[PDB]
């Protein structure tokens, strides 16, 4: 007696077959799965004239919240179903389009870049049509098809339809990275990148995922902006995180630089006002494009423990505090070196200079250690310069106390930045680092907003699927076929900011991690807290940095090696395993499989196309695509559940029909001696930072309270290690 | 067992069938080498 309105628009009586039909396939070779549980949730409600659409969609949210430790094939169910909703809207139907006439109606609507009909001929287009491969949007999860179609697949903001599939992603997107290549093996590297990015072996970040294919040649995930000590500087500063938040791209802060309050200003003119009300300004141009004034736009910045106004600065994200002086919309990240921590050890005190006030003691902090040893003490018994004793062991605790309360303050350990990194603490030395504290490259203060000798460190991330390679071996092909796709983009995008293609086309810095960590440990049977994959995860490790070096190598003979990499160590003949924390031999003794020495000569003589190469960065939206655990971050739940944009959904680990006692998870770990033990080792092969983050649950301890003892230990613990520096501070709740 | 082993077709039948520790020691880190 009820109508229903199908897509093309025509109008026919209900029939519940057509749900029946559907489901029926979806659950085909699949088990614990039953038809009639997805009808019920659904709770669907006919109403004369409904939309054939509408009814797909509510089946497949039903479906989606199925998915459970029980009967988890539910997440392939919801996935096969979402899939089959896309294909609708991209192509009116199931079979798709010819991958020559979709590209074609695609540019005249606008959606491709017409470039890509410049570079590929429709002879070509046919010829990669054939490496297309449709049947694989199957092996996607829900978690991972859910995200494609929120936002990864092309498709109308306004009206909300789908133009490409899946696959078409990958071919495309491959595609464009290698136009500029030789016809010789243009449309080779295509192929094998292809099967490389749709079989789970590679992971790219969210703004390369979407872009390219897209007119937009945008694909900054973050920028990092140094900011000097002038009003110049800062509107310049200022003004370049109006342009890249419009990008919606992490911003890196380092306002560390900045003279403290009651600084005289030119003699004496005047006297700073402090830095409190230049800091809200910067928060202001990160949210300028947030919605609201609330969300949106992330920014980390950074200073130095040793900082005079430090005190002030730590109780930033602190509520108490009218708004006077308090900043609840930007994350920040203590700088620390070894002296800081030595006054803990022997609950010395810690004086609190000014940047103006002590000269070259700034540059000390990173580039060199010993001069800052030097000065510091020097400084302190100099009664001609305002300062301020602090108890060693009550600065500590008021940054664990804020770190433990808002869980945003992360640490930095410049001295591990400087003493082991690719970089020359002389002539590129770390200071800095980006909102996710995986980067780690050189920057430079801007005069103005297109200021020449400034520098913006930008970076390229990416990451290898752990487990999607049966041995280390096999990265050897997906380094090379990886380091290259994101060379090509650094000359593939364009730069809003004149230091930002500086730095860009000067070191050609890359950061690609790895991810899915967590299941590489459970098919082994390893751990964290006992820490019975401190030699796998070494001999891991070690390759995937040898074939990236080995890769970006064989790419500088090609087109030769980034034009300011005498800076680099690797120029000296300085390879990571020299500079590592030598304290890591007391963690694991697995030796080098590789042949370094081979490669330090081949380095020494071509160089590299880039700076950096390895960087391990958590990645919760790309590692969703591949259903793998987030970065190297171990699995919260068996059946964790991610809320997002709208609904929360439910991601099932991976092999869990024959993992679910190999894994440890997040909560289940007796401390975090165990995981900074690994993050140290990893350190040992990483050019770039690792976003480690600690973990505490007040009921493991007494009085339901994280004791502070334990907090500092941990901590003590990861610079023991090398650990570069410390991400979020999970706190059970 | 005259039929084929299955997973239960209508599972939803089984339904209606039943605080920061503020604590600080000099002498227990100070044995912590850096
Ligand atoms: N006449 C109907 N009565 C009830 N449900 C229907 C009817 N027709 C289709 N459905 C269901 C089946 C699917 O689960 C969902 C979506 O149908 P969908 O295939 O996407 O659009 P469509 O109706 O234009 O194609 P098709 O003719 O192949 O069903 O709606
Ligand atoms: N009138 C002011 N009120 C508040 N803060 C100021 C004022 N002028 C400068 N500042 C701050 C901004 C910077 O943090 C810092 C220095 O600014 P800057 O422009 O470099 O000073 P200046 O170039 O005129 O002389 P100098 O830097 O040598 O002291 O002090
Ligand atoms: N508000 C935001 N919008 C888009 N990207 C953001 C963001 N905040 C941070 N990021 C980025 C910056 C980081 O370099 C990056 C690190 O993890 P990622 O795996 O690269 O992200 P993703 O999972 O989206 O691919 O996420
Ligand atoms: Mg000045």
């Amino acid at each position: 007696n009820l109508l229903v309105t199908k897509r093309d628009g025509s109008t026919e009586r209900i029939n519940l077959d057509k749900i029946h039909r559907v489901l029926d396939w979806a659950a085909e070779g699949l088990h614990n799965v039953s038809i009639s549980q997805v009808e019920l949730r659904s709770h669907i409600q006919f109403y004369d004239g409904i939309k054939t659409s509408d009814i797909h969609e509510t089946i497949i949210k039903a479906a989606a919240d199925l998915i459970s430790r029980d009967a988890p094939d539910y997440q392939y169910l919801a996935a096969r179903l979402a899939i089959f909703h896309l294909r609708k809207k991209a192509y009116g139907q199931f079979e798709p389009p010819a991958l020559y006439d979709h590209v074609v109606k695609m540019v005249e609507m606008g959606k491709y870049d017409n470039h890509l009909l410049e570079d590929y001929t429709e002879e070509e287009f046919k010829q990669m049509d054939t490496f297309i491969d449709h049947d694989r949007d199957m092996t996607f999860s829900y978690a991972a098809v859910k995200q494609l179609e929120g936002k990864y697949l092309v498709q109308n903001r306004v009206t909300g339809e789908i133009y490409e599939s899946a696959q078409f992603l990958y071919i495309l997107v491959a595609a464009c990275l290698f136009s500029n290549y030789p016809r010789e093996t243009r449309l080779q590297y295509v192929k094998r990148f292809y099967d490389a990015v749709s079989t789970f072996k590679i992971s790219l970040p969210t703004p390369i995922m979407s872009g390219v294919r897209t007119p937009t040649r945008q694909f900054s995930s973050c920028v990092l902006i140094e900011c000097g000590d002038s009003l110049d500087s800062i509107n310049a500063t200022s003004s370049a995180i109006v342009k890249y938040v419009s990008q919606r791209a992490g911003i890196g802060i380092n306002a560390g630089r900045i003279r403290a309050l009651g600084s005289p200003i030119r003699g004496g003119e005047a006297f700073h006002t402090g830095c409190i009300p230049f800091y809200k300004h910067f928060q202001t141009a990160v949210k300028s494009c947030s919605q609201g004034g609330v969300r949106g736009g992330a920014a980390t910045l950074f200073y130095p423990m040793w900082h005079l106004e430090v005190e002030s600065l730590l109780v930033l994200k602190n509520n108490r505090g009218v708004e006077g002086n308090r900043v609840r919309h930007m994350d920040y990240g203590v700088q620390i070196n070894k002296l800081m921590y030595t006054r803990l050890l022997k609950g010395e005190d810690i004086t609190l200079f000014s940047p103006s006030d002590v000269p070259g003691l700034y540059d000390a902090f990173f580039a060199d250690q010993e001069e800052f040893e030097r000065l510091y003490t020097k400084y302190e018994k100099d009664d001609s310069i305002r300062k301020q004793r602090v108890k060693a062991v009550e600065l500590f605790s008021l940054m664990m106390q804020e770190r433990a309360s808002t869980g945003r303050i992360y640490i930095q350990n410049v001295d591990h930045c400087n003493t082991h990194s690719p970089f020359d603490p002389a002539i590129a030395p770390v200071r800095q680092s980006n909102l996710c504290l995986e980067i780690a490259l050189p920057t430079k203060p801007l005069n103005d907003v297109n200021d020449e000798n400034g520098e913006i460190a930008l970076c390229t991330l990416s990451a290898f699927n752990l487990g999607a390679i049966n041995n280390l071996d096999e990265l050897e092909e997906l380094a090379i076929l990886a380091v290259r796709a994101l060379d090509a983009l650094l000359d593939y995008q364009d730069y809003p900011i004149p230091a930002a293609k500086r730095g860009a086309m000067g070191r050609r810095t890359l950061g690609i991690g790895v991810i899915n960590f967590a299941y590489y440990l459970a098919k082994h049977g390893k751990r964290y807290s006992d820490g019975s994959a401190n030699n796998l995860t070494h001999k891991t490790f070690e390759a995937i940095q040898y074939y990236l070096l080995k890769a970006s190598n064989e790419l500088a003979k090609e087109q030769g090696a980034c034009p300011w990499f005498n800076e680099t160590t690797y120029a000296k003949g300085i390879l990571p395993i020299d500079t590592y924390k030598k304290d890591l031999d007391t963690i694991a003794n697995e030796p080098l499989h590789y042949d370094w020495e081979a490669l330090r000569e081949s380095i020494k003589t071509h160089g590299l196309r880039n700076s950096t190469l390895s960087a391990l960065m958590p990645s919760e939206t790309s590692s969703q695509i591949s259903n793998a655990t987030n970065g190297i971050e171990p699995p919260r739940g068996y059946v964790s559940i991610k809320a997002s944009k709208d609904g929360i959904l439910r991601q099932v680990v991976p092999d869990y029909e024959h993992l679910h006692d190999a894994y440890e998870l997040l909560w289940e770990m007796p401390g975090n001696d165990g995981y900074l033990q690994l993050v140290g080792i990893m350190q040992k092969f990483i050019d770039q930072s690792i976003s480690a983050n600690t973990n505490y649950d007040p009921s493991r301890f007494p009085s339901g309270k994280v004791p502070m003892q334990q907090l500092l230990k941990d901590l003590l613990t990861a610079y023991k290690f090398g650990v570069k520096t410390l991400y979020y501070q999970n706190t059970r709740d | 067992l005259p039929f084929q082993t299955r997973s239960n077709p209508i599972p939803w039948i089984n339904t209606w069938l039943v605080q920061i520790d503020s604590e600080v020691d000099t002498d227990d880190l100070s044995n912590f080498q850096l």
